[PDB]
């Protein structure tokens, strides 16, 4: 609830989104195309790849309109309709996207570690069933903010969509859920899962030196890129939330994080390019595809 | 002389093959293509038939 | 459509469900092809297998369906028709290791079957049988009298074992795409089933890795 | 093969009773089953039908909700339940076997049945009992209202024969085809709504009552029949 | 002496060769060159018969042109209904390896064979309602490749032990035997007159045998590999064969010469099955190029490709009435074309 600093960060978010949409859209489109062939060959992992491709494009499609929130400098003058619709998509689907990256990791642990069990769990019919459950659950948990209108006037006739810098409302508590559960828990399953597969390959005999090196490269690649594109944003998000939860009087640190929050939000969108290229282009067979 | 017998039957098997009456290639070629002209209007694979009588249709 | 084609459709649906029931059991099946000589001890191995034309024997280990096919007198077939067993995942080769004259012919037979192009997706496993006499003839019989490359003294058990393993491994051409396991087991041992299961487990693990992750 | 029926006897008005049918000598699961009743000195009537695997059950419109039909595969037994008996239900019952697939012979075997005593497309089978002497040829015609020529090119009409003291036996199925173990002298043909059975050179063991039937759509219909005898 | 026997054999070979050279006047292409082209032929998949579990190897039609029987390597004999896509029977099997099937002209029996070295015959019509085996023929020392019916009690069997024989069903013992092929016989067909039959035995050789006489009449040699398929021209004086040389051929039993060489440069794979058409104007052939191709009898110019499979076509058949053509391949699907 005080004057914030935003002069340092003006064009970094809007300009970056232009680069991402130009590059992200084709990469996930061909990733979607390759995912279709996988399930066409009775492979489960094509389904989970297919879902991730569509969701990433939707976030990409909502960017050209959000950059207008940084280009037109209209402070969300479009109207309440966009604020309760498009703000929902911006702050929800990134966290559905993480879920599928966990779903693939658990599936791979059920093939390399134990390739002669869980036949019913690896049916394609079952895979779609769990896919629907994950889809529905994510929407319901984050649906609450959209029902309540979020439009607040600022000092220079500005208006923040889905945001306010007095931390008024129940957003502060729900942000705790969005970080502790929506970030750490799925990333925790990624680390435990991908460590187990490397343990099994070490005991393998048919594997050679060349193939062993590659799987080690990919496993640490997937467990590091997730933290790079997400951790800086959520670390500050807990800190700025901690100010209001602990000392509502203090506002200077709330002012400074306003500079980084818009800066950190743009950097998170780079993960929309990590998912397609790291699951399609890396694979030699998919590269031949 | 079983092997000699096997060669023996081979010679006779040729002696049936020696005495076969034959015809001319042009005469033989005439027989084949003539059969095609006769049944030209009876083969659905050549000429598609209308969908009404077509059972699989 | 006529109160009779409806019953025909119901009969068809019942047959379809009966087939779909067997589909699941068909999917989770592992097949093994056994090829061996007269002295290889295949009869003894099959006898000890069940105590715990084309004949078929079925058995279960760790709740997994297995299937062994025995082919006797049909190994001489060399035409494309006989290559209908193109869905098996592993081929066993019981071989004698006692008589060094029979070792040669076993080597030519191994060369005959392993280099065939259709069996390019089978994990070849080689069980060295006997291996109780060979411990008793190393200090008595010299294996140098039959082959002329063995550097180690034929009385050295380990050196003889390495000799035989290298001779069998080098026989395969086209480098190595699928692996070739080997063990030194007799017939009284009971862990051979576990060894076969472990080898098949590794083969399926490699196939799953290639199919899913590295691609 | 042998089919037996039991569970019949004298009853008082009201009450309930369960019938039993025994099967032995064939695959009981594959075949469907029917129930057919006969008044003392009258025609026949269809009651119910349970399909293979107990999938679908159909009932007659004359009586419904008071009858129950079920089957027991492992014991090869068929049983039927009755409640609230009425005077119209005084009849001697029959059991019928039928299978359904391309080129089949439905309604082939009939059981002897049992007796019981308590205290739609229409056919025109004129009775007009025709006296006949051995060696003469006869023709019997059954009439139907709705055309029986379904577009699939199949006529659905059957024929039956019942000697006195016996059970009905199939003679001709689907308007042209003869059944198993029947003399070649029996012959029949016709067209839509025009049905005739042309017998040639009558012999002994031909006395009885004949019947005609439809199978186009449920429910099923019978006819009175004619007594071909002198 | 034996050397004199060799000399006599060579002399007889020379006599046959000289006669065959003398009988030639011109080429079938020269005789049939002014004939109008048949034209472009485009067909479409009308019905797909799914339901199998493993690879399909062969199928056969029936006289009624409605019912067909298919067999797979999972060990099931399924009888289909083409028009309504309704299964009629599903006969379970004992041996899980089979490579042939047949349908009796009367419609009361079916047959199959495989690596068991034993022929099996099933009775479809039964009072009980369960299909049961009637006879189990035995006596061969090699794998059974193809079997066909002639009557309700006469069957013809070809085996890999270089023997072909005729059996009596009720009697259960062979009546006549045929010897003379050096290699193992693969495929056979029966003439419409039901008095002669021809077969090929992987030695680039075709021999004609007589059911009652019991000795081979003629021998044809024009290929360079194993023969995989054979079938009779509609009339009964010609037969066509295909091999691994990626080439088909047509012969005449009276002229005793090969006439035409259906060939193309792109094809580098083998021929699996070959069948004619109703009027003898089409020669359909199943290739290993994951597709099937259509040829012409008097022109040998390609007409159309019946592509649409994902694997190797293994069987092919043309209905008696001349309506549809069926294909079966290792994708565990049958398709009915028109």
């Amino acid at each position: 609830g005080c004057h914030v600093d935003s002069r340092v960060d003006h064009l970094f978010p809007p300009s970056l989104y232009i680069f991402v949409i130009g590059v992200g859209l084709p990469t996930n489109c061909l990733a979607l195309w390759a995912a279709y062939r996988q399930v066409q060959q009775r492979n489960e992992l094509g389904v989970y790849l297919m879902n991730l491709s569509i969701a990433d494009l939707l976030y990409i499609c909502t960017l050209p309109l959000w950059v207008d929130y940084f280009l037109h400098h209209d402070n969300w003058i479009h109207g309440p309709g966009s604020c309760k619709l498009f703000g929902f998509i911006f702050y929800t689907n990134i966290y559905i996207s993480i879920a599928f990256l966990c779903c693939i990791s658990v599936d791979r642990y059920l093939a390399v570690a134990h390739p002669l069990r869980f036949a019913r769990l690896r049916r394609v019919k079952t895979a779609v069933a769990v896919s629907s459950v994950v889809w529905a659950t994510e929407l319901g948990a984050n649906s609450a903010p959209l029902f309540h209108d979020e439009l607040f006037r600022d000092r220079y006739n500005h208006t923040f969509c889905f945001e306010k810098f007095p931390m008024e409302g129940w957003v502060a508590w729900m942000n705790l859920y969005r970080v502790f559960v929506g970030f750490l828990f799925p990333w925790a399953l990624m680390l435990l899962s991908y460590r187990g597969i490397l343990r099994a390959v070490r005991g393998s005999v048919s594997t050679e030196r060349q193939e062993k090196a590659k799987i080690k490269r990919l496993a640490l690649s997937l467990i590091a890129i997730v933290l790079v594109c997400f951790a800086p944003y959520h670390v500050l998000l807990l800190s700025r939330s901690a100010i209001y939860l602990g000392r509502p009087w203090d506002c200077g640190f709330e002012e400074r994080v306003f500079s980084a929050y818009h800066s950190s939000l743009a950097f998170t969108s780079l993960n929309c390019v990590a998912d397609p290229i790291l699951y399609c282009l890396v694979n030699e067979g998919a590269r031949s595809d | 002389t079983a092997s000699i017998a096997q060669a023996r039957k081979l010679v006779e098997q040729l002696k049936m093959e020696a005495n076969i009456d034959r015809i001319k290639v042009s005469k033989a070629a005439a027989d084949l293509m003539a059969y095609c002209e006769a049944h030209a209007k009876e083969d659905p694979l050549l000429t598609p038939v209308p969908a009404s009588e077509n059972p699989f249709r | 459509v006529s109160a009779e084609d409806k019953a025909a459709a119901e009969r068809s649906k019942e047959i379809d469900k009966c087939l779909s029931r067997e589909k699941t059991y068909v999917k989770r099946l592992v097949k093994i092809l056994l090829l061996g000589a007269d002295n290889s001890g295949k009869s003894t191995f099959l006898k000890q297998m069940r105590i715990i034309g084309i004949h078929e024997y079925d058995f279960e280990i760790k709740n997994v369906p297995f299937k062994m096919v025995d082919v006797g007198g049909q190994r001489s077939e060399r035409k494309r028709w006989f290559e209908c067993f193109d869905s098996v995942t592993s081929i066993l080769f019981l071989v004698d290791s006692s008589d060094f004259n029979r070792l040669t012919e076993s080597l030519n037979d191994f060369e005959t079957i392993v280099n065939n192009r259709v069996f390019s997706n089978v994990s070849i496993i080689l069980f060295l049988n006997k291996t109780d006499l060979l411990e008793e003839k190393v200090q008595i019989v010299s294996i140098k009298d039959y082959f002329l490359e063995f550097e180690g003294d034929p009385h050295c058990l380990r050196d003889v074992q390495k000799f035989l393993v290298e001779c069998f491994r080098n026989k395969r051409r086209d480098q190595q795409q699928k692996p070739l396991y080997h063990h030194f087991t007799t017939a009284i041992n009971t862990e051979n089933a576990r060894l076969i299961f472990r080898d098949v487990k590794d083969t399926i693990l490699h196939d799953n890795l290639k199919q899913l992750m590295l691609q | 093969v042998q089919l037996v029926e039991s569970g019949g006897g004298l009853v008082q008005p009201g009450g309930s009773r369960k019938l039993s049918c025994s099967a032995s000598g064939f695959a009981f699961s594959s075949f469907g089953m029917h129930w057919v009743r006969q008044a003392p000195e009258k025609g026949l009537e269809w009651v119910a039908y349970i399909s293979s695997g107990s999938g679908t059950i159909y009932y007659a419109d004359t009586v419904k909700g008071r009858f129950t039909i079920s089957r027991d595969d492992p014991k090869n037994t068929l049983f039927l339940q009755m409640t609230s008996l009425r005077s119209e239900d005084t009849a001697m019952y029959y059991c019928v076997r039928s299978i359904y697939y391309y080129g089949s012979s439905p309604f082939d075997f009939w059981g002897q049945g049992t007796t019981l005593t308590v205290s739609d497309i229409v056919m025109t089978q004129a009775t007009s009992s025709v006296p006949v002497t051995p060696g003469e040829s006869v023709s019997i015609s059954c009439r139907s209202s709705k055309s029986l020529l379904h577009s699939n090119g199949n006529t659905y009409l059957y024929w039956f024969l019942q000697r006195p003291g016996q059970s009905p036996q199939l003679l001709i199925y689907r308007m042209s085809n003869l059944a198993s173990g029947v003399p070649d002298r029996f012959s029949g043909s016709g067209s839509g709504t025009a049905f005739t059975l042309t017998i040639s050179r009558l012999e002994a063991e031909d006395v009885g009552v004949y019947y005609c039937m439809q199978h186009l759509e449920y429910p099923l219909t019978f006819g009175a029949g004619t007594k071909l005898e002198l | 002496e034996l050397d004199q026997l060799r000399q006599e054999a060579e002399q007889l070979k020379n006599q046959i060769r000289d006669a065959r050279k003398a009988c030639a006047d011109a080429t079938l292409s020269q005789i049939t060159n002014n004939i109008d082209p048949v034209g472009r032929i485009q067909m479409r998949t009308r019905r797909t018969l799914r339901g199998h579990l493993a690879k399909i190897y062969a199928m056969h039609w029936g006289t009624d042109s409605r019912l067909l029987v298919s067999a797979s390597q999972d060990g099931k004999l399924i009888i289909w209904d083409s028009y309504t896509t309704n299964k009629v029977h599903a006969i379970p099997l004992r041996s899980s390896w089979v490579m042939t099937c047949a349908y009796a002209p009367s419609g009361n029996y079916v047959a199959c064979g495989g690596l068991d070295n034993i022929c099996s015959i099933y009775n479809l019509k039964t009072r009980e309602g369960n299909v049961r085996v009637s006879r189990e023929l035995a006596g061969h020392t090699g794998y059974l490749s193809c079997c066909r019916f002639l009557d309700d009690n006469q069957i013809v069997t070809s085996s890999g032990d270089t023997t072909c024989a005729l059996w009596d069903i009720e009697t259960g013992q062979q009546t006549t035997t045929f010897t003379g092929h050096t290699g193992d016989v693969m495929s056979l067909s029966l003439a419409p007159d039901t008095r002669l039959f021809v077969s090929g035995a992987c030695d680039a050789s075709a021999k004609l045998w007589d059911v009652r006489e019991g000795m081979c009449r003629q021998t044809f040699t024009g290929h360079e590999s194993d023969i995989n398929a054979i079938c009779f021209f509609p009339n009964g004086n010609a037969f066509a064969t295909g091999s691994d040389d990626a080439t088909c051929r047509l012969f005449d039993l009276r002229a005793d010469q090969e006439l035409m060489t259906y060939s193309h440069d792109n094809i580098i794979c083998g021929i699996t099955s070959v069948s004619f058409s109703k009027s003898g104007r089409l020669l359909l052939a199943g290739y290993d190029d994951f597709n099937c191709n259509v040829w012409d009898a008097l022109k040998a110019d390609r007409a159309g490709v019946l592509a649409g499979h994902d694997n190797r076509v293994s069987c092919l058949g043309v209905t008696d009435d001349g309506m549809a053509v069926a294909t079966g391949s290792w994708d565990s699907f049958l398709k009915i074309w028109n």
